[PDB]
């Protein structure tokens, strides 16, 4: 419902329209990650390295266990009834997750029954299976390092030296875990954690984890980059040093009667300088309303915008008037920098500033020029079949719009400044003027 | 491979009677299971995906639930038009497989 | 209305070949992954093959992998399956189906028939 | 001193109270880091690789040496008197650090006397000790790589091939050093640099460095993540390619009569839409004053907030009136997005929006409903022993507060918009209205 | 043209003046990167790993090929004429890049003729050369890993185990590529991509890439950190899994009659509290005008500021009046935090707050004190040859300026608040006051 | 006032065992690391063991490592030390002490007495 | 291990007299050193931690300094109540150790 | 090493006549090539760097172009003062080298 | 005006040594990389050596690498070249030149003369 005809003289050229979709209703898979490697084939020369390693892992995992455990004591079957005075203080998101943690025990319990075989795996990636009821994939951190790089050299490298290499490899691993599972993760109950963070537990190799669980399609890569694929820690075993992680696989749901429209800014002139109109670049339209989108958190594809939550936000009435044609209310900033783009292409048509850009029409050799009455000049193939801007030759299409586009003016709104310091100064200035006028109305009222 | 067994292969019912069929997975599959209905002379149609949601256009007569290894499908009030073949399949991992299929008969 | 239409069926001598094709209409072809599903005379359903939305990935059952090729022409809105070294084991109805977000088959065509026989 | 009773109808539910503590008065330890590996056991086939490596390290280290050296020429013993016309221009932080650099030479000099043994170490981690006066730990970058992965293969991999592998390993190392010790570090005098940055000199393995120097406690992990543990380069040796680093170990000091209180937002309705009240989520209270805290730079623990500096900031008078009960002055934004949480749990009590959430009381089956006169509805166990919101069943506690909570209103403040574009537009709008009124007072004054 | 004499009482002490220069007019070099390793010497035991790897690379590269290819169909030689209705929608930056992509084919074509030898390289870094017309450097991802770590162990590690190690190494590589060449790169035509991102294709080893192409100088390190060195993908070969990358090498051009001046803030007092004056810290001066610079995106060196584009921005008139001496208009914030620096050194002179800092003059033992009439007190060697602030002893220079500096006052501007919440509240407050006054002028006009 | 109170001392035959405990009061137990310090008849002080605040880490001198166990029950505000294989070498006063930020001992209890002897 | 030697083992003083004791570390320990005072029949009390700060409640009579290997403790004006045992310990690294202890006597 | 061949070694011209000289690189060098002019008794001066830009102070008479392996230098209107030696060098990679040099003669 | 001035030339017996120096004036020495360029009697130009702006890096042709040293004293605004083991092959004019952004030589001095001969 935008008036693109008016906006294009202001300097906002219609760009690409995209569809809008948001993550919902996931399916799940459970995977086991071991944080301690199997050192049996080099057990002759591990020194006291593994013992110190185990101690540190308990120090790291103990706070995770304790924190999730409080939402584990404070439920009982009814679905499930959660105890409000037991947890006492919680957010809605935190509560939802605590419920999911409870339901998830059915599987954690069946997985834990396999602990005897989990404890003794000896490969980086292995499938365990005994019954229909209990099967699981197990990933082991650093196992390949040990069986490819240390074990084959046990008869070449002196045992003290192999102890030192194992110790360094383990310390590198802990360093990386600490950025994610260290006390930075002060809330391990919530399920917002991405798979790219969880995978640090296996060396950051999220591809192995995800390929172990599924298969590849182009849509999946979009979900992974849009951060819609997350997981939750459901169980921690401090005696075997492993965690059970639930991975969510979302279904994307598009919003009907909705789209996102982008605009391409072009600087324009009003008097004797260059100016930029300030509007949101991406406008979200739903039904007949216009709202703002915090698109910086959403993956943008050539066809759609994929968000991992609803990012719609409020917009003021002056921007609606701006956008729907009362352009008098559209604010502008001054151009100082030479980096501001001065032209754009839309549907074969050029919108360009020919006061600050050398424009000429190649077909004839005639110059193209802009008077001080136009903001931007519109160039198409009914006036100039082909044209050159700077050093680029562009064939043109036809403007399917008004014929006398370049003959009409548009109202221009006020100058603004957007810098953080400038904003504070503008506030002070307005306040000083308002406070003096308040005293003048008092004198006006008394006399 | 993941395979599942569907049973009873056949069962009878009266019109208006409630009926249930079950599929048992060889290994746990979460809720990654779908149910289909096939009429003679025609392709199968989807009724239930992701174990518990109904497909667009599916009558309220149909419902289902289950997770892990055991899944079930229910018709609360069976019609003459419902005495056809039913199938379950897992979409947990490739290769995707279907169960054997079950048939309802009229008493 | 989604209208998948299979064709190219017929009689093949064992050891022969046959190319099938399924034209699409009513939805955007280029937005969905698709598959072939086979139905035996005994009414057992089997997955035959799938191709992802952009055509970069495909998957097959071991019994047809290396023999069959699944491909798509997005410009023509057409799904193709090239069958080879056909066996009597392959006699079945072949259905063209459109997948949902994972691998449930939301839309099915009428299907065509492939018969393999040495008979005259 | 907050009026939580009034704030809870506005939509800000009292959360967790935490203690506040800040880093001060550190103890120190000195450690030596070698940026060049010992290649003696494979000296047969290093080509000209080490020579090019040494050249590049001097190019990287020379500017560090030169920059710290100017605060080294410009002091003499008195403590110490620093020359003001010698350094000429400096900040207070920069000056403090220059003094520390001077005092630190007592140890750098004793360490440098060990250069002969530092030059010839041949292990990734080694302790040198000859006298009480001079001992030091030395860490060597890439040494394990060489003695575990290259040396054992010298009789399998052709010498040209081993030269290429050494060259690639060294180039990977330099690439990583350049993000920290490259000309990004335009001020190597100041001691604000964290240990996680310094450790890039040893491959990013900060765990080895810190475990070499100390021992592990849960409190230490909090200091490390809160970035309170920093170090300083005190000496650079361009002839042996090593640096001496001073690592600071702070004592945390809590502030008396102080705490940080968090609030949990819940959207509420005033008329026919959902709204969010805007307050800082974390409020810092000291004695009887309220101030703002830039908590985004502070580690938050379940018991306290640990900052590596004082982050208290000013607050306006209108927010004090907001917070202490004159809620008429608390600004609100409109809810557009479906992601806004609509309920919270506090001390067993539910604060929920039942106009936009399906609320019912499980104990009886009776619906819970909210009239248009309430902002949020408060639900506890004296009205409904247990209740359901959406699909979650929560037992309730008792509200230890007014009995007729849900019978009283509260003033609601004005609508606001917070978007960057909206702020610029709002400023323009206010200015245009004010400028027209100024002309109207002129006409009022003349007649 | 700044009045540093007035600004120093406000609290802004003149710091270092730097030169300003911006990236332009690059030279180019073309390099080939292979994303798939040569596994011929271990072809006996690769399983089906390489096949799955090739499939995934085509899935990753196919969208890059397709996206750049549309600006490849839509040109023909004239320079070159680009088809405006073929591409339809484009930005100016996008168009410029598409032209560069076209011209670049002359070299891509000659490189592609070497595909037969590119396909069969077997080293991490190799030069291919057959003719003057066609030579190229080829970098191969993971090749050294294979010939140093896997191949020598083929007779020690069981073949299934070597297949698993190859698979893990490849999956780690793809994980890293996906952050750059995954569908995050939704526009592979533009040439703004830095070399540090491109180099992820070779394991992040940008040093190898750049040293392969050139030589090292200190100026180069500044260009690399300032992100002025970028590249473009010109060609993708989905049948050999390699890309041809054009790397740009810029010439830095300084701006004449221009400089950047920094100011060092010192808190000061006006009444009974500490205050900070708010100005941009870095001021850009060109000719006789003052503008703001978004210096946070520019490398700062001891001699100059190096930007990879023009970052000059607008400034309000009140800040010009501030800076050129009408200090009445300079806004200030209240100090709450104990971290605010309270002194600075400039050209041997100390500007310090002696109300909140213990100041004394060591030469005599006499205290230095500040009356409530001074903002900051200026201390130099004509009053006190040496002085102590806190615990630091600083010799002083002479103030080459007015002699009675500490005898004169300065106007101080209004209090401000800068917090995000405070800004929204201040806007609301101003609006409420203005709206009530508008009604009062209506009553004043009617009577 | 910090009031650490040791108990559980007494006479142990060599080769025996003894469990000591130190109750805490007046401060939050759960916020501080703690240790045992031993004082010989000759008045020499020796560090015996420490346990960190959350109980995840502990440290011992070589002479008691593997013989003694230090543990804490935060719910009960109690520090425990389990001694084993006692030697005449272990006769000493045993002090319960609270650590400051590193390993200075800020608060000490009165201490209890452990005697090891074969004597009757 | 890090050990330190404390001396003199004993020294005498008059009341009101200033006295000093010294500890010498086997290896440099920065300033990670503490001093304690012990009265007969009682536990030790902390006086000086981190070489130079006084503990809460410590009288102005006490002070100290040192770094690296050599450290010292001073009483500027000795009282009858101060003629007790004094100790130093290092907290630089584990195992933590204490010096031998020193005693003041009255002339 | 990268070397280039410059030709003709010598050529004659009339005053006011246009003349061209060419350098051919052994391997492609992009546009990383420079041209110099040398007068008798003097050092060389830079005329064209980076193949196509003129050096500060260079007369409009001089111009040039080329990329890859083949490069050329042109004087549109030759003056008596221009009948001197000309050189090309590559700055693509070390060692930097110069071509052989060419000389203009007057017919 | 950039005024590079070479000196230190002269006659060297083969196997001898000679130190050259080039003083700079009119620009900031410390901001630019520099080189020596040699001109043979036959008028062929050869690159001899370069040193980068901060003196941390230097490069030489194989024919002089290991024999010649290029160095700079920024405080004195002076470029130096230390020649050794001189051969008759080295008789040439030696020019001091200032580089632009890469390796074009923007400013040249007059040059000095180095002659190597066993002759009297
Ligand atoms: C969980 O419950 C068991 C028994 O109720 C209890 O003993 C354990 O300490 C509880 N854990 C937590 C963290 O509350």
């Amino acid at each position: 419902i935008l008036h693109y005809e008016k906006l294009s003289k202001i300097g906002l050229v219609k760009g690409v329209t995209r569809k809008y979709k948001i993550k919902s209703n996931p399916l799940t898979k459970d995977i086991v990650i071991k944080m301690i490697p199997n050192v049996s084939n080099m057990s002759q020369c591990t020194g006291s390295v593994m013992e110190n390693y185990k101690t540190r892992l308990n120090g790291i995992l103990t706070p995770i266990k304790g924190a999730l455990e409080i939402y584990k004591n404070c439920t009982h079957d009814l679905g499930v009834i959660m105890a409000g005075v037991c947890i006492g203080i919680a957010t809605a998101a935190q509560i939802t997750a605590g419920v999911a943690l409870y339901e998830a025990m059915k599987n954690a319990d069946n997985i834990n029954k396999l602990k005897s075989s989990i404890e003794s795996t000896n490969e980086a990636v292995v499938k365990l299976q005994e019954t229909a009821e209990k099967t699981v994939y197990v990933l082991t951190a650093l196992q390949d390092y040990i069986n490819t790089n240390l074990v084959p050299t046990i008869d070449k490298i002196s045992c003290k030296q192999t102890e030192l290499s194992l110790d360094l490899a383990l310390s590198k691993y802990l360093s990386d875990l600490l950025f994610v599972f260290g006390p930075n993760l002060q809330d391990p109950v919530s399920n917002s954690m991405t798979i790219q963070a969880i995978s640090q537990a296996f060396g950051g190799n999220y591809e192995t984890l995800l390929r172990t669980l599924g298969y590849a399609t182009e849509d999946f890569d979009d979900l992974l980059e849009s951060d819609s694929i997350t997981g939750q820690i459901i169980y921690v075993d401090l005696s075997s040093y492993y965690i059970i992680v639930r991975v969510y696989f979302p279904i994307l749901t598009e919003i009907q009667q909705a789209y996102i429209q982008e605009l391409l800014p072009v600087s324009f002139n009003n008097d004797n300088s260059e100016w930029i109109s300030i509007v949101p670049n991406f406008i979200l339209v739903r039904n007949t309303l216009i709202s703002n989108i915090e698109i910086g958190f959403c993956l943008i594809t050539k066809r759609s915008v994929i968000c991992n939550q609803d990012y719609a936000t409020p917009m003021t009435n002056n921007m609606r008037e701006c956008l729907t044609g009362s352009t008098e209310k559209c604010p502008r900033e001054l151009v100082v920098s030479s980096h501001v783009p001065r032209f754009a292409l839309s549907n074969g048509v050029l919108f360009a500033n020919c006061i600050s850009v050398t424009c000429q029409c190649q077909t004839t050799g005639r110059a193209i020029s802009q008077s001080g009455e136009q903001t931007l000049l519109m160039i198409d193939n009914t006036t100039c079949p082909t044209a050159v801007l700077g050093n680029v030759i562009i064939s043109l299409g036809k403007y399917l719009g008004s014929v006398n586009y370049n003959s009409e003016g548009i109202a221009i709104g006020p100058p603004v400044f957007t810098d953080k310091v400038d904003i504070s100064s503008q506030i002070s200035s307005m306040n000083q003027s308002l406070q003096q006028s308040k005293d003048y109305i008092k004198e006006a009222q008394r006399l | 491979d993941i395979q599942m067994t569907q049973s009873p292969a056949s069962q009878s019912a009266s019109l208006g009677e409630s009926v249930t069929i079950t599929c048992l997975a060889s290994q746990t599959i979460g809720t990654w299971l779908a149910w289909y209905q096939q009429k003679p002379g025609k392709s199968p149609q989807l009724l239930i995906y992701a174990a518990t949601s109904l497909a667009d256009g599916v009558p309220s007569r149909f419902s289902g639930s289950g997770s892990g290894t055991k899944f079930s499908f229910k018709i609360s009030s069976l019609q003459a038009e419902d005495f056809v073949s039913y199938y379950c399949q897992q979409f947990y991992s490739t290769p995707f497989t279907f169960g054997g299929g079950t048939k309802l008969e009229i008493k | 209305e989604v209208q998948l239409v299979e064709s190219g069926g017929g009689l093949v001598k064992p050891g022969g070949s046959l190319k099938l094709s399924c034209a699409a209409s009513g939805f955007t072809f280029s937005s969905y992954d698709m598959s072939w599903v086979r139905q035996t005379p005994e009414k057992r359903l089997e997955w035959v093959a799938m191709i992802s939305s952009g055509g970069s990935y495909s998957y097959y059952p071991d019994s047809v992998k290396g023999r069959f090729t699944i491909s798509r022409d997005n410009a023509k809105n057409t799904l193709y399956l090239q069958m080879s070294s056909l066996r009597s084991e392959d006699t079945a109805m072949y259905y063209c189906a459109r997948q949902g977000d994972y691998a449930w088959f939301a839309y099915w065509g009428q299907g065509t028939l492939v018969t393999v026989s040495s008979a005259s």
